[PDB]
């Protein structure tokens, strides 16, 4: 048993977290009551990873649901599968952070963080062999961003030898008008660069553009955005949940995807938004990236791709080798065999063939540059900084977060320019 | 006596062990419950197969083998598999967390928690031996356990068993079935650390096996199971001299005298023939001359290299089945006139021949045709250093950037171990160049 | 010639023992240096995380000057 402890913090984190549990519970044949209703025993072979088995053949998600906002607890309970979560794993405050990172990280969130850590502790200490943790949250708000990164720091203190994985939703003006989100994201990226082992950059800018341009959905809702998120989260966790020739876990993923500790921010991709050649070309298409970055504006350090459905592994192998040869210049020459392919026979709901892409590309700097531009536009005017200094923060902490993120961009640029000879 | 103890480390070592021991049982007429009706000495014996099998009073024939893995998934299948009754539970040793493709975790962090138990279980097997002759160690180069734990075990075995012989079957990494980007790192680290502790190592290039399965068994996309069925045939051909006996059977140790001129030059190239589909073999019988000639076709080698562009230091032919010396000698005579076989000036050119009369066995449901005669060539050629060159270059590309090195430093390793390991490989490539230069 | 026979087998014993001894010692040094390297790496990680706790209480004390 190699258990993962799942944590969802704040509104966005709990929303994409609930959808994640809905999708994978269906894939594993778990109904809202925790009972298994399944065809294949591939559904239960690696079920420990996300589910605890209570006596009576009931499976309970190893999930901790956290918010400074009381409402989200009831909305989780009333949603489909709200009736599968442990009630003791609901940890909620009364305040609400009002999109204030300092409240989530330093004051109101710190008051509540010990209560969450107790829930983390029952769940972690029951684990046969803990892999680590996966957190869902947004970076633009106050609780998921501020308290989420505080929680990551506190968990790493007690579990320094476990993997810390996050699904981090990046802010975009196309989906949110709240002004301070560039502050909250930069302060969060400052924490994530140091204290997580792997972070999926789920970019609301990319999610909006896919819904609008590709799926032709004007006025996209969060259900539309999260539909892409749940497809992505199902794909990038397929190799953790099902038995495969690769037998993936959170550490093996990090060892193979992260050549340098700070460069651990991944571009997820999904297809279709079919023949195997179509899947492979779409999966590498900039239109199918969940981070608003053009891969042809940088180079891939590492790539992990998972194909799902009944198809020819020979054809997949040929096509993957083919896109590498025809796009040689977009993979770094000094990491041999840096593109790995996996296959899972079980497709997701509603598709017979899908492909999910995890890229560690230096083009991810386009995402951080976009946030850096929005951050500095406000910080040069010191706008709304009293919201943060009012909670006791010092203003050069902003200086350091911006400087650390600018360092991350330059480091990605350094290995984009490096050559073998 | 002269018992051999097999040690299977990591997924690759364990799964290849499954294939070998299943094949051994079919070759010796041993049932999945360990009973061997043909064996009339109950509870013991001195037969040739007793080198690999001990016997209980209840007539069970038990492999002289230990299986070790740092996680339980793969060995659990042995515990619940077809041949679960073959092994005593203490021969199957598992931890809870694997090395995560990291040599440092297999050697230091995780491996150090289980090494004493493994050595204890090995000592239990060694104490059942009246004349222990040595160890056979199966492992991958690329896995964190296969690389890191094996080298830790080999170091401890040198201490606990002086200079008792230790042979390796080492799985050389190939991109087609690779599991980790850092496999070149693990390969160089384990080759450096194990070099002084191994007397002879048979490298198996997964790409070579992959290509043979595709080309010769018409297998569209070979799996580990396809690869391991072929590998077990080559391993069985090598150990056949230890498990059978006859008037023309040359022991493996006698081949080793010819194959290792200097302690570091202990990596023989294996070439095996014939690998033929049942549909091709039907009505087509391959002669002694044909299977021997196939030993000098590079497409049939266990590791990709070109001995035609290197020099030979030894040539051994291990035949099994309907083979007589007269036909061997004529085949060798023909091949020498027509093939590119250049020996170094300091070695005799003769070929050492062993013949075991029991024909090759095939496991039911496999892709290999049953054939009347097969041969495995063991040659000491400078061309095998090509495998080091390719591996060392992949190492150099990543290490120049220190890519992924932090995963090893974080487990307590130092950069000095990387460069020390790489310098040893550079000296090894130099050694193979020096042995090939004419005398002065 | 008998004296030479004694010296040959004594040299063979001494070299096998010396190989065991040095392999035993090199391993013990390797395991000990790796243990202190990994411990120091973990200690530095916690020290940085504990300095985050000191900065966090400092931020709260500054707000307490409300
Ligand atoms: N993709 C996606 N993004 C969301 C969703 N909900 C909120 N967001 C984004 O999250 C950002 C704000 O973070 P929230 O999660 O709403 O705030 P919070 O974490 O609950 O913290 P506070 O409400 O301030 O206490 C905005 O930029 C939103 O665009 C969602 O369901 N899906
Ligand atoms: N021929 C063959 N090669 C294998 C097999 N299993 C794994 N490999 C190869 O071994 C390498 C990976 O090492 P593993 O043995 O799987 O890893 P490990 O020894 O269990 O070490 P861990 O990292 O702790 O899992 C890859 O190059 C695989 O191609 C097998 O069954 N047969
Ligand atoms: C292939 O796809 C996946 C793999 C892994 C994984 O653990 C792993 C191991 N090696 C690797 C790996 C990554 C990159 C280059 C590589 N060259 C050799 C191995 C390798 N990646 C995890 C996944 O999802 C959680 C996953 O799905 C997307
Ligand atoms: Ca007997
Ligand atoms: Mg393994």
């Amino acid at each position: 048993m190699r258990e993962i402890v799942h944590i969802q913090a704040g509104q966005c984190g709990n929303q994409i977290g609930a959808k994640f549990w809905e999708v994978i519970s269906d894939e594993h044949g778990i109904d809202p009551t925790g009972s298994y209703h399944g065809d294949s025993d591939l559904q239960l072979e690696r079920i420990n990873v996300y589910y605890n088995e209570a006596t009576g053949n009931k499976y309970v998600p190893r999930a901790i649901l956290v918010d400074l906002e009381p409402g989200t607890m009831d909305s989780v309970r009333s949603g489909p599968f709200g009736q599968i979560f442990r009630p003791d794993n609901f940890v909620f405050g009364q305040s609400g952070a009002g999109n204030n990172w300092a409240k989530g990280h330093y004051t109101e969130g710190a008051e509540l963080v010990d209560s969450v850590l107790d829930v983390v502790r029952k769940e972690s200490e029951s684990c046969d062999c803990l892999q680590g943790f996966q957190l869902t949250h947004s970076l633009g708000g106050g609780t998921g961003s501020g308290m989420g990164t505080l929680l990551i720091s506190k968990i790493r203190e007690e579990y320094p030898d476990r993997i810390m994985n996050t699904f981090s939703v990046m802010p975009s003006p196309k989906v949110s008008d709240t002004v301070v989100e560039p502050y909250n994201a930069t302060l969060s990226v400052h924490q994530l660069v140091e204290n997580t082992d792997e972070t999926y950059c789920i970019d609301n800018e990319a999610l909006y553009d896919i819904c609008f341009r590709t799926l032709k959905l004007t006025t996209p809702t969060y259900g539309d955005l999260n539909h892409l998120v749940s497809a992505t989260m199902s794909g990038v966790t397929t190799c953790l949940r099902f038995p495969g020739q690769l037998n993936a876990d959170l550490r093996k993923l990090a060892v193979n995807m992260v050549p340098f500790p700070r460069l651990h921010f991944f571009m997820p991709g999904f297809a279709p938004l079919l023949t195997v050649p179509e899947l492979t070309q779409q999966m590498f298409d900039s239109k199918n990236m969940m981070a608003a970055c053009d891969p042809r504006h940088g180079r891939y350090l590492t790539v992990a791709a998972i194909f799902r459905g009944r198809m020819s592994m020979k054809e997949v192998d040929e096509q993957m080798l083919n896109v590498q040869n025809k796009n040689s210049s977009y993979f770094v020459e000094w990491i041999p065999n840096n593109v790995k392919t996996a296959v899972c026979d079980i497709p997701p709901r509603g598709l017979k063939m899908s492909a999910t892409f995890i890229g560690n590309s230096t083009a991810i700097q386009e995402l951080f540059k976009r946030i850096s531009e929005q951050f500095t536009a406000m910080f040069r005017r010191k706008a709304f900084l009293h919201w943060y200094t009012g909670e006791g923060m010092d203003e050069m902490e902003f200086t350091e977060a911006e400087s650390n993120m600018n360092d991350l961009v330059s480091e990605y640029q350094q290995y984009q320019d490096a050559t073998a000879d | 006596m002269r018992e051999c103890i097999s040690i299977h480390v990591g997924q690759a070592g364990v799964q290849i062990g499954n294939a070998c021991w299943e094949l051994y049982c079919l070759e010796h007429g041993i049932q999945p419950d360990g009973q061997m009706p043909s064996d009339k000495t109950i509870g013991g014996g001195d037969d040739s197969f007793n080198t690999f099998f001990s016997e209980t009073g209840a007539g069970k024939h038990v492999p002289r083998a230990v299986f070790v893995d740092l996680e339980p998934t793969v060995i659990d299948e042995v515990r619940t598999g077809t041949y679960r009754q073959l092994f005593h539970p203490e021969q199957l040793i598992t931890g809870k967390e694997d090395a995560a493709n990291n040599y440092a975790r297999g050697h230091y962090t995780i491996g150090k928690e289980i090494i004493d138990l493994v050595l204890d279980r090995i000592r239990k097997l060694a104490d059942q031996c009246t004349g222990l002759q040595g160890f056979l160690v199966f492992h991958s180069f690329g896995g964190g356990t296969g690389s890191g734990f094996t080298s830790l075990l080999m170091e401890r075995l040198s201490v606990d068993y002086g200079k008792k012989s230790k042979l390796e079957f080492s799985i050389y990494p190939a991109p087609q079935v690779s599991t980790a980007v850092v496999e070149p790192y693990n390969s160089i680290l384990t080759t450096h650390t194990t070099l002084e502790h191994s007397d002879c190592a048979f490298m198996v290039d997964n790409e070579a096996i992959y290509d043979i399965c595709r080309r010769n068994l018409d297998i569209e996309r070979p799996t580990y199971t396809n690869l391991n069925r072929l590998i077990s045939q080559i391993v069985s051909s090598i150990t056949a001299s230890l498990r059978f006996d006859g008037a023309l059977n040359v022991d493996l140790t006698e081949f080793q005298t010819n194959l290792v001129p200097y302690p570091r030059i202990h990596f023989p190239l294996a070439t095996y023939a014939p690998v033929i589909s049942a549909e091709k073999a039907y009505h087509e019988q391959l002669s002694v001359a044909e299977i021997t000639n196939a030993c000098f076709e590079p497409a049939n080698q266990m590791v990709k290299c070109d001995p035609r562009h290197g020099k030979y230091m030894a040539c051994c032919l291990l035949y099994r089945g309907d083979v007589v010396p007269k036909d061997v000698n004529a085949a060798i005579a023909t091949i020498k006139t027509k093939r590119s076989i250049q020996f170094v000036d300091w070695c005799p050119t003769g070929f050492k021949v062993g013949i075991n009369y029991q024909p090759p066995t095939v496991v039911p449901g496999g892709d290999l045709a049953k054939v009347q005669r097969a041969v495995c060539m063991l040659s000491n050629t400078t061309a095998i250093a090509e495998a080091w060159a390719r591996l060392d270059h992949k190492f150099d590309l990543m290490y120049a950037k220190r890519a992924f090195v932090h995963w090893y430093v974080g487990e307590g390793m130092e950069e000095g171990e990387f460069s020390e390991a790489r310098e040893d490989m550079a000296a090894l490539e130099k050694d193979y160049e020096e042995v090939g230069v004419d005398s002065v | 010639k008998r004296e030479h026979e004694r010296e040959v087998i004594q040299k063979a014993i001494e070299e096998n023992n010396n190989f065991i001894k040095m392999a035993k010692e090199k391993l013990a040094q390797k395991m000990e240096s790796n243990k202190e390297n990994r411990e120091a790496h973990l200690a530095a990680m916690l020290e940085r995380l504990q300095e985050k706790d000191k900065h966090a209480e400092e931020v709260r004390k500054n707000k307490e000057l409300k």
